[PDB]
């Protein structure tokens, strides 16, 4: 049957898709429910507003169009999830109907109060990715929670800014906030609970989560947050030089006026495909178009906002994969041995030149991070130099910022649960020495192993993978229900382990994997090196 | 005209303790109370953060003038009603609305006082833990009558007469009727 | 039975003392044989000369007098062995007859035909000690080697220098080399072999051993070396500014002339007891009177010399203990918890100030050696700060120089055997958390456990200590016999084969109750001190 | 004349290799050998170290002048009998005494050439490994007659004639008798 439901703007018709598995009930899907007016013409580069009511019944059974993007271009190939850049041809199937009026969202409703809502902020960078890639229907039926997956403006059309009021920027963040507002004031009609809205995302989307915590625009819209593999303080989280890249794009497209408003208007007069398919390359380990520190959405530098405690006590579930810098070591991933000592001194030097570049501390810092990231008991192993390079990139970009944000959130008494993900599905082209890479927790959170391999995830899933997917889905849904991964639904070696909080004095975390155990400190030596010694050099 | 509580000889204090998992942090606050006393120096309501944090909000009478002093992280900002006589034994009502660094104070029907401290100011009152009524531990005991502590929808004086588990009464605080 | 052996200068009479133990045979001790003319008058502050023949038979039974010294004064307590500082009252008994005529050596002949010789170069620092404290008779009777313990000029009278030709310095090293020459030209008469003369020592004496390897004076005198807990490249092994301290001592004594020759001539007039008693305090972790680079005995500073292969292929048996800086953490050894953070950072800052003192690399270096020596997983222990401070001192002063000199010797194709000592005798006043401190391998090498507790070593020795002493003595005597601690006398200790210390793979043996041939001793911290600190 | 050896057409090389445990390092090097040849460009005696070390000693006839060039660590030091001609087919005895940097080269009865190089000089010939006679591998093979190669108390030719276990012969090196 087609269970039409009435919203504050009208009525919409959905479907009743039946799941492959025999332990999951049917899920009602409303695909393509709009939440903001189409920003096509003079509303381009303006914050979104409420939609237009429609008479009669709206017909929502097909996936909405994607936002304009150039997938087959010079994407940032480091920050993207590994499964995205491996199966890039299959990912282009979903981005086929790219249209500017892409502001829609898809709700998956399962069939002990009203069901909680879980909004998903997708993305690997800010210039790619659509919500149709993830079928949030297995997660909805298993956890008895409503799962929402949206589309928001990406890249040039959503984050272009100049610094002044001609184009402030952060249009994607305001689109996400508008979607949260629509959920807050319209989810009770769908059976959801508008006071238990958990918001979660992996990768660049995760950064958006940590920027929606610090925005006063999203005050009472949500209550919890699950930020996995991403922070607001990494090198590629925000854009501190938006004017430079904006002017570069304006010159490339064909109009660069010394007055910002004139150039912005000219860009507004240009077709989306013409200004999206252009190629503007950012500096390495940085972004061209992304969130901008202006004063309305993000008041200050995110590294400074959370040190002074400018957030409203959101329950947090942060996490890190074992090795995520798997694309740092890619030119040497097809060699019998690891990286040579002549090349291990080269990648580190380029790393320092691209991330610090300080004329003073360029020779003392480089030598000390060369000394720290080498196994002195195996100084001439070869492979245990590629491994340490991967560990270096993971520690600098993903582990140290995650632990820093966890400590800053815990020091102001907000419940923080830290997790580490180790297991990974046996892919096709993945090297044997590799481990859980960036974005290799999404299959388990979204219940892919319970429906088998898809075009995006072609690994073969065993019984252990299904058990792990069930466990992590139970953890996530327990968090969305009660704000504590153990309270509502007990586990059914995962049974007897109790997940503890993350106190700054003793940084308890959970080591999610085939052999879980509540450990006590994640890479304490290297995390302390990156947080406490490097600033002194 | 609510649950009026009488202070007596010696002193007294009312304590509201939030549940440890539900300590709220608010960008804006509203503190309303009607009171009647003749003390020249007193501390009526003192709101504290959790352990260690220096975030606090206090309503107090200094030299007879009522005023609100709060610390949100940068500097201690105080807005005080001084152009009136308020401790004359009559029943007065004071409402204080804080929005970020901006403060607004009103007493009875006298015109509102606005305070806009200069510079960039922190806006978030972090992890409120305890509401203290009477100022026994502050050093200025209270001798008078209080009525209607409305604080972000948590009327502590309303629940004080209901013998709530979280409310603590220590001292010679007395309730009419 | 007092056997009489004729030397190249005369005839000496020994004894035939028999040991308390049953398995060990009797020995013959020629305690008191001279090896150089006494430096009383104008021969003071001069290199030693060969002795004068005595007509008749000379009694060699009494322990000869020690060299002038002053223990109950200002001594560097950090570098001295733990057993010397702890039992100082009993140690001062041996040095009671301090006379300027202290050039004597003691032989302990046991009872393939010729026997190996092992000279012992004593001295915890350069101001104190004597050869009489080490009754090298169990080692001689067990391993069937001839142990020789000597006395050499110490402190002011044997190491005073001005840099110029008025006083070249290193009179103690010259006395030791003269004793080695006497052994080389006279040990065949006692049954020993003039072709297998090992020299071994612990503490600053071991430094002498290393300084005896780079000196062209001792070219063919000896053939091996066993340097334990000592190096010639550490901070307190060579005096680099002797003129300053010599001038301070000259001013303190009573004559400080601008002319070095006149000052030395005035000093020679003073009594041997006047200039010994005066104190001359050096900077922390340094020495005042000690070996001086002059070009005669030590051509250049030892660090440079061993870089450019200026040694003559001497087999080496180097080693260290687990914790030797036990006196670095002494003011905090009587507390409920360990060193607090405010005190840990203060001790590290004082360490850096006293040892490096570089104005530029001051806060970069202190921060990184603070970060390296702290367990971050258990950061706030308090007690695991004493352990890291002790490990920091041990690593800087004893382990890093030992590994550096082992690599430098092994890089020029000369055998090096590296050992690490862990088991220590259970004393009375030693803390439970402590471990084998400086000079705690000396009871085992000299076979104290096989005779029992003495005044200098008041522990008891159980069966484990006796077994370990037997094992260590077997290793040392095998090295003396053949330059390989495994060949002649086979021995948990039977399956272990001691391997050469190769620079590429730093193999070593882990002497203790549970021995094992390990692979890299503290690779992280040693690499820190040798390859990162020079870059800051 | 001692145990004379003759080098035929094409030449050859005779090699004495120290055991890997008994490689001698020596401060003072002594060489002495009699020879008879008419060659102009050849290398006779080659002393090398083990792997890595740059220490070596060479005896060579260049431009009709016999000389010795040794590297002890600082630089190559060469001393040649320039003021004479030696390759006249007669029996000439050459000796060479080394002391660190100082070198004395003597031939027959002609006055000894002395060399005292300036500056800081290394002295130790570290870890001598093999002694080479013939110089075929160097690039200047030798063809003539040799007798009694004295090298620090090692009568190399005599022990080679005695057929020791540490001496090897290759090429056209032949015994006289
Ligand atoms: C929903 O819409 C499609 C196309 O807009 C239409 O073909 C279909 O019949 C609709 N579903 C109904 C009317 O149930
Ligand atoms: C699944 O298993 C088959 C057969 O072993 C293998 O060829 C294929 O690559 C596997 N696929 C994945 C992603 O595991
Ligand atoms: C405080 O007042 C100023 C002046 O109108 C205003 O710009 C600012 O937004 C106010 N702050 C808050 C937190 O309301
Ligand atoms: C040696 O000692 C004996 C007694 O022990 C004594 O009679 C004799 O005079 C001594 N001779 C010398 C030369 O000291
Ligand atoms: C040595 O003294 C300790 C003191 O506790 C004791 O435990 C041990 O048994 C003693 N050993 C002998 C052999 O007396
Ligand atoms: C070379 O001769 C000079 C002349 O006195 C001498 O000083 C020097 O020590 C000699 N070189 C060596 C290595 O002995
Ligand atoms: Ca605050
Ligand atoms: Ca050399």
């Amino acid at each position: 049957r087609f269970p039409v439901v009435n919203t504050a703007y009208g009525r919409v018709r959905g479907v009743r898709r039946e799941l492959n598995n025999e332990i999951l009930g049917p899920v009602v899907q409303f695909l393509g429910v709009p939440y903001a007016t189409p920003p096509l013409g003079a509303r381009r580069f303006q914050p979104p507003e409420a939609p237009a009511s429609w008479p009669g019944v709206r017909n929502a059974t097909t996936l909405p169009p994607a936002c304009p993007q150039n997938l087959h271009g010079a994407l940032p190939a480091i920050m993207l999830p590994v499964w995205f850049t491996d199966n890039l041809e299959a990912a282009a199937t979903y981005v086929q109907n790219q249209s500017e009026d892409c502001l829609y969202l898809n709700l998956y409703v399962p069939t002990s109060g009203k069901k909680p809502v879980m909004l998903f902020l997708h993305g690997g960078s800010y210039m790619e990715g659509t919500g149709n890639m993830f079928d949030g229907s297995v997660l909805a039926a298993y956890g008895n929670v409503i799962v929402v997956t949206l589309n928001y403006r990406l890249g040039v059309l959503g984050f272009l800014s100049t610094g002044d009021q001609a184009a402030k920027g952060n249009y994607g963040l305001l689109d996400q906030i508008q979607a949260l507002r629509w959920l807050s004031e319209n989810i009770a009609h769908f059976g959801g609970d508008p006071e238990r809205i958990t918001i979660f995302g992996s990768g660049a989307g995760a950064s958006c989560v940590n920027l929606l915590i610090l925005s006063h625009h999203s005050e009472g819209l949500f209550q919890k947050a699950i930020a996995q593999s991403g922070t607001a303080i990494s090198s590629w989280s925000v854009n501190y030089q938006p004017l430079k890249y904006t002017r570069l794009l304006a010159a490339k497209v064909g109009c660069d006026r010394e007055d910002s408003t004139e150039a912005v208007e000219c860009l507004r007069r240009k077709s989306s495909r013409e200004l999206v398919d252009q190629d503007v390359q950012p500096a390495r380990y940085h972004i061209a178009f992304g969130p901008v520190v202006d004063g309305d959405v993000v008041p200050d530098d995110p590294e400074i906002l959370m040190q002074q405690g400018e957030f409203l006590n959101y329950d947090m579930l942060i996490g890190v994969n074992q090795g995520e810098g798997l694309k740092f070591v890619e030119d040497s991933a097809e060699s019998e041995d690891g990286v040579s000592a002549s090349a291990f001194d080269f990648t580190v030097s380029n790393f320092v030149d691209n991330l610090y570049g300080y004329p003073e501390g360029k020779d003392v810092l480089r030598e000390t991070i060369k000394f720290m990231y080498t196994d002195w008991a195996d100084r001439d192993n070869g492979e245990m130099r590629r491994k340490t390079l991967l560990a270096l990139f993971t520690d600098h970009q993903w582990v140290a910022p995650a632990v820093a944000t966890a400590k800053l959130h815990a020091d102001y008494q907000s419940p923080v649960y830290f997790y580490t993900f180790y297991h990974h599905c046996q892919a096709e082209g993945r090297p044997e020495w590799a481990d859980a890479a960036h974005g290799d927790e999404l299959p388990y959170v979204f219940g892919v192993p319970m429906v088998g391999a898809t075009d995006l995830f072609p690994c073969n899933f065993s019984k252990n993978d299904v058990m792990l997917s069930a466990v992590v889905m139970t953890y996530w849904t327990n968090f969305a229900k009660t704000g504590d991964p153990n309270q509502p639904v007990p586990q059914d070696r995962f049974e007897e382990v109790v997940w503890s909080k993350f106190n700054s004095k003793e940084k308890q975390y959970l080591h999610i994997g085939l052999k879980p155990r509540v450990r006590d400190n994640y890479r304490a030596n290297k995390v302390a090196f990156w947080l406490e010694l490097v600033p002194h050099l | 005209a609510g649950t009026t509580y009488i202070f007596s000889k010696g002193g007294g204090q009312i304590t509201y303790k939030w549940p440890p998992n539900d300590r709220p942090s608010t960008r804006a606050d509203r503190l309303a109370i009607g009171f009647s006393t003749v003390q020249k120096e007193a501390v009526l309501v003192r709101v504290d953060s959790s352990s260690g944090l220096g975030d606090y909000l206090e309503l107090h009478i200094h030299q007879g003038k009522i005023g609100v002093k709060f610390n949100v992280g940068t500097d201690d900002i105080a807005i005080e009603e001084s152009n009136a006589i308020i401790n004359d034994g009559k029943y007065h009502v004071v409402r204080f609305t804080r929005s970020g660094g901006n403060a607004t104070l009103q007493v009875d029907s006298w015109p509102v006082i606005e305070r806009y401290p200069a510079g960039r100011q922190l806006t978030i009152f972090n992890s409120q833990a305890t509401i203290i009524i009477g100022g026994k531990e502050q050093g200025q005991p209270f001798q008078g009558q209080l009525s209607g502590l409305y604080y972000n929808g948590l009327k502590v004086l309303n629940m004080a007469a209901e013998n709530d588990a979280n409310i603590a009464i220590v001292g010679n605080v007395r309730l009419v009727g």
